[PDB]
């Protein structure tokens, strides 16, 4: 996150850290006690699918305070439409091997209904994006979880204002074009969370951008509303052997 | 009332029904109040609420 602030401990209780052999991989979002939403592109280079860990309740990567909860990732589910090495359909649903325990520091973000998300949440101007990603373009990642309020653009406006992947119907832009404030590398997979009438909801996944905090360019987010029915069906399904699952989309 | 405008007045989710009918609904972990619009938690850690902030204002 560029130009944001430390998320006070416990104020981003849905944020997930994904580790591969103990190393930071990506963010994610807890949406109930066994399910995490992240970005498909995070998983293109996984050699050993059996060493992926999700951490809930994390805050300061330098210390152990006892609020963290680690789980093995049992399944990584990616839409059939996602193609490795490209940007579209950038979503993954992760099943944890055992539920996390909900606590003051571990709480799911609500996965909204599609209609609600399209008709209501899509017009809430500002939403929060968070992560332990780079603090600057070409810079060091953060030790404390960072958060930033960013405004959402209609895609026609993003395209008009921007100056290369298309922005598809499975994406949206958000942020600032003045180089001041943005998501960045390392924040991938984390939440874009939208507040409406006292409750927060998942509306985007940190996905990509041209550099970070690059003048004339905005951050790009997976448009989670396109995937609500896909996610909900999967969460009702039995697990299948083998970590990676490609599931038809739609 | 219709769900497209002002979310049908619903706090959370809205369904249109045949006639001038609308029904609001709430996510798991919430119940709908008798106003027919408001949702209130029914569990300790409902989705999309920040416990340290909800305790700061209680
Ligand atoms: C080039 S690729 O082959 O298509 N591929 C490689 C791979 N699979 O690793 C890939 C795909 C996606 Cl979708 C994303 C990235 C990295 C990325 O753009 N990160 C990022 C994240 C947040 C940002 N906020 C801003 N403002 N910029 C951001 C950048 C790589
Ligand atoms: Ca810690
Ligand atoms: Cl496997």
């Amino acid at each position: 996150i560029v130009g944001g602030k430390v998320c006070p401990k416990g104020e981003c209780p849905w944020q997930v850290l994904l580790l591969v052999n103990g190393a930071q991989l990506c963010g994610g979002t807890l949406i109930n006690t066994i399910w995490v939403v992240s970005a498909a592109h995070c998983f293109d280079k996984i050699k050993n699918w059996r060493n992926l860990i999700a951490v809930l309740g994390e805050h300061d990567l330098s210390e152990h305070d006892g609020d963290e909860q680690s789980r093995r990732v049992a399944q990584v589910i990616i839409p059939s439409t996602y193609v490795p090495g490209t940007t579209n359909h950038d979503i993954a649903l992760l099943r944890l091997h055992q539920p996390v325990v909900l606590t003051d520091h571990v709480v799911p973000l609500c996965l909204p209904e599609r209609t609600f998300s399209e008709r209501t949440l899509a017009f809430v101007r500002f939403s929060l994006v968070s992560g332990w990603g780079q603090l600057l373009d070409r810079g060091a990642t953060a030790l404390e979880l960072m958060v930033l309020n960013v405004p959402r653009l209609m895609t026609q406006d993003c395209l008009q204002q921007s100056r290369s992947p298309n922005i598809t119907e499975y994406m949206f832009c958000a942020g600032y074009s003045d180089g001041s404030k943005d998501s960045c590398k390392g924040d991938s997979g984390g939440p874009h969370a939208t507040h409406y009438r006292g409750t927060w909801y998942l509306t985007g996944i940190v996905s990509w951008g041209q550099g970070c905090a690059t003048v004339g360019h905005f951050g790009v987010y997976t448009r989670v509303s396109q995937y609500i029915e896909w996610l909900q069906k999967l969460m009702r399904s039995e697990p299948r052997p083998g970590v990676l699952l490609r599931a038809p989309f739609p | 009332l219709i769900c497209v405008n002002e979310n049908g007045g619903c706090e959370q989710y809205c369904s249109d029904h045949t006639g001038t009918k609308r029904s609001c609904r709430c996510h798991e972990g919430y119940s709908l109040l008798a106003d027919g619009v408001s949702c209130t938690p029914t569990v300790e850690y409902p989705c999309g609420k920040i416990p340290i902030l909800e305790k700061r204002n209680a």
